[PDB]
């Protein structure tokens, strides 16, 4: 995964595309069944429990980079924020 | 017609 | 490890690049833009309330109280001087390198670096600071020479005990004449009645002790003289009463964020509203009639937000600083406006400005009260700047 | 030559990495707003017209009325098996909020604790208690960031999200497992209580061109693809955000012809305070349309 060649190809040059795989699945006390999906790239988006039908529609996720979640969009580059200094003497 | 230019700059990156 | 050290040097060179990005779009960003290199790096800034016109001249002359930050020399309480144009004002850069323009004043003999200054509002010569040593000092600047004594002497006028370590928090009331409180990495805060009190040292008249942390900073309500708010990285605000007999309990304690807070601000157009500056990231918007609801939570910041100050001239603008070299305006009547997917892409809607003008962490940053949207902002690489966004980002037609 | 047609390709290369690299840097981190941009003011669809009439007073009544419009009990899990083709240890994972001083989000682990059948037959059946205590609370979410159960080939899942929601519901259950078709673990859980412009971009090398191009999306930045919605603003755009570069713009009814060429102009320790030359600098000043300045307080 190199984040410039995805957001080129998939991307189509401003976003970054997610694919969805089956976790976990449980059946309710009511008749209905629901699917945990968990998101590739890893540890950017939250598992997202999913209606059985839904699955579909459901496989990819194209996230616009300016939506990503904040705190975790900097995972995807050691240069996208860094505080600088790192190290400090005073507040 | 003539290349696009998005295309001409993508492929400056990968290389 | 050796790694973080290549990316440390590749961010030096990013950081330029972008540097280069906003100084060819400031006349596109801002109506003014005014940048200078102190000496060293002050730790403080702020605007006093005074303005002098030259009778046949074009400008006006505005004050700062700044102070030094030095590495082996000695340091000082700076009050220096910048001309801003009046209405019939001047004509990348536009007039780069210019002389006569920010001067130094006055500079006085301090004990180690100034961790913040504040002008008494009630007789703004007098100036409160926050040594690394335990004592808070008073100067009455008029009581003092411009030119300072190369022996280094520092000669105050008050001597303000007693906390065990250093701090950065400083408040005057703006209601009682000569009451100031400090906030100390000792866990207290602490008040002084200056306005009385007679060898040339005040021990505090009464010392706060609820936090259990080093607490960040305090401030003076500004229209009710007996209440104040301090903030530590106990992650609490704490609102306080004077009149109380219990300085180990404030009248109200709230978990405030997810981290240290560093900083808070009364609004001055409303009794019941103040803002919090947290190392979570975030600034808190709080209504003292329910302290069990934090009102808005203002996300942008990509690291701790040090500064949090309302706008004097107006009651829905907010700015925040930080160690993200970024100092945003918020504008609190935008939460919640819809916006097309060009505008939402910039940010949230109440996000009104970005100034990224700054390659190094803002120390503090000062609203001019005369001159209004003129905010003076100062970093830890020597830079101040003195500057204006460009009106139609705040106004309509 | 092809030595020649290299050096050109290296040439454009290394400022169009940059401008690529800062594309998605700064749509996470940016630099400014490009909505506060006066060359991009269609940008922004809003005003500043509600400001006169806004009270921040008025903000507590409509949020406390938002939260009245708004949403305890014991966690038990029965293991009926392990599927492959088994001791299991279940711990509750609470992943607490990063303070200052913390490298990264301190783990806490709080162990819950056993043996659960290999392949259960079923139509061969004959159980495996595991409950967890009150150990969540709205009181400690100053401090916890979110909590979830870790079950040990591994497999984790969170109880609730960091919007603090229940999203393990009461049900019959199917985990997927992990090494360090599918190992899995099933159980039983309960909760007891308009118009297209033509943009060609030329680029020169020994101040000749190249290579002949023509923008797909006529007014987006080949660059960073910002949507700049008029050629005034287009031609602002990449002037001033990718200075590495000369633009020399040709007008054309049916669009433009951009030629681009390199610029050959283009140009503290963070260790302690470090002394410098005082020098001041006037980037931008400029009269304003409404003269704001309080004048009553103003000395002669
Ligand atoms: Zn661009």
């Amino acid at each position: 995964f190199n984040l410039s060649a995805h957001i080129e190809s998939l991307g189509k040059g401003h976003s970054v595309v997610f694919h969805s795989t089956v976790i976990a699945k449980r059946k309710e006390d009511s008749g209905k069944i629901k699917l945990l999906l968990h998101w590739m790239p890893e540890d950017i988006l939250p598992d997202v429990w999913v209606n059985e039908s839904e699955r579909h529609q459901l496989k990819t996720k194209v996230v616009h980079l300016s939506k990503l979640p904040k705190d975790t969009a900097l995972l995807l580059d050691p240069n996208i924020y860094r505080t600088m200094p790192q190290k400090r003497l005073k507040r | 017609r003539k290349p696009k230019t998005e295309d001409f700059l993508t492929f400056l990156c990968l290389r | 490890d050796k790694e973080a050290a290549f990316d440390d040097a590749v961010e030096e060179r990013v950081i330029n690049e972008e540097y280069k990005i906003w100084k060819k779009n400031t006349p596109f960003l801002y109506d003014l833009v005014m940048t200078h290199a102190l000496e060293w790096p002050s730790l403080t800034a702020q605007w006093l309330p005074d303005v002098t016109r030259p009778e046949g001249k074009d400008f006006s002359i505005h004050r700062l109280v700044l102070g030094t930050h030095t590495s082996d020399e000695q340091n000082h309480l700076v009050i220096a001087s910048v001309q801003l144009p009046n209405d019939d004002a001047q004509f990348f850069g536009g007039f780069g390198s210019v002389s006569g323009k920010i001067e130094i004043e006055i500079k006085i003999n301090h004990e180690g670096e100034v961790n913040r200054a504040r002008y008494m509002p009630q007789n703004p010569c007098i100036i409160a600071t926050k040594t690394p040593s335990s004592d808070v000092l008073v100067f009455d600047y008029t009581k003092h020479p411009s030119k300072p004594d190369p022996s280094g002497e520092c000669n105050p006028d008050l001597r303000l005990r007693g906390h065990q370590k250093e701090g950065y928090g400083l408040s005057w009331n703006p209601n009682l004449s000569g009451h100031l409180l400090s906030a100390s990495d000792d866990h207290t805060i602490c008040l002084w009645d200056i306005s009385a009190v007679p060898g040339k040292v005040v021990d505090a008249k009464t010392i706060f002790t609820g936090h259990t942390a080093v607490v960040e900073d305090v401030s003076w309500h500004l229209l009710h003289e007996s209440l104040f708010g301090s903030v530590a990285d106990d992650q609490k605000l704490m609102i306080w009463d004077t009149r109380s007999n219990n300085t180990s309990k404030p009248s109200h304690s709230v978990d405030a964020h997810t981290a240290e807070v560093n900083c808070l601000s009364f609004n001055p157009y409303s009794e019941f509203i103040l803002a919090t500056g947290s190392a979570d990231k975030t600034v808190a918007l709080w209504d003292l009639r329910n302290l069990k609801l934090k009102l808005h939570s203002f996300e942008s910041h990509k690291d701790e937000i040090f500064q949090v100050q309302w706008s004097p001239h107006n009651e829905t603008i907010l700015a925040s600083s930080g160690t993200d070299r970024r100092l945003n305006v918020w504008d609190l009547s935008k939460i919640g406006e819809e916006q097309s997917p060009e505008d939402a892409e910039d940010g949230p809607p109440e996000l009104l400005f970005i100034h990224g003008g700054h390659t190094a962490k803002i120390s503090d940053f000062s609203w001019n009260p005369n001159e209004p949207w003129v905010i003076c902002s100062v970093s830890e690489d020597n830079i101040m700047q003195v500057w204006q966004m460009a009106e139609n980002i705040y106004n309509d037609e | 030559v092809q030595a020649d047609h290299e050096l050109f390709l290296q040439a454009f290369e290394k400022p169009t990495q940059i401008y690529r690299f800062l594309r998605t840097r700064n749509l996470i981190a940016p630099i400014f707003l490009h909505r506060t941009l006066t060359y991009m003011s269609h940008r922004n669809s809003r005003t500043n017209i509600k400001r006169k009439t806004f009270k921040v007073d008025d903000m507590l009544s409509k949020v406390e009325k938002m939260k009245g419009e708004q949403e305890s009990a014991h966690l038990q899990l029965t293991f009926t098996g392990f599927f492959h083709k088994v001791t299991l240890e279940v711990l509750l994972v609470k992943v607490c909020h990063k303070k200052r001083k913390d490298v990264s989000c301190p783990i806490r682990q709080v162990p819950t604790g056993k043996q659960v059948p290999l392949n259960p037959d079923l139509n061969q059946t004959k159980p495996s208690l595991a409950v967890s205590s009150n150990e969540f609370e709205p009181s400690n979410s100053h401090m916890v960031k979110s909590y979830s159960l870790l079950f040990r080939f591994v497999a984790q899942m969170t109880v609730f999200d960091k919007n603090r929601r229940l999203q393990l519901l009461d049900g019959e259950y199917e985990v997927a497992m992990q090494e360090m078709q599918g190992p899995t673990l099933q159980f039983t859980l309960r909760w007891t209580g308009r118009q297209k412009l033509r943009i060609f971009y030329q680029f020169l090398y020994n101040n000749n061109t190249r290579q002949q191009t023509e923008a797909r999306d006529d007014l987006h930045c080949p660059w960073c693809t910002l949507n700049c919605r008029k050629l005034y603003s287009l031609l602002k755009h990449l002037k001033l955000c990718h200075s590495r570069f000369i633009f020399n713009y040709v007008y054309h009814p049916k669009g433009a012809r951009i030629d681009v060429s390199i610029n050959e102009c283009y140009d503290f320790s963070r260790n302690g305070p470090v002394k410098r030359t005082p020098i001041t600098h006037i980037l931008v000043c400029r009269p304003k349309r409404t003269k704001a300045s309080m004048s009553e307080f103003l000395e002669w």
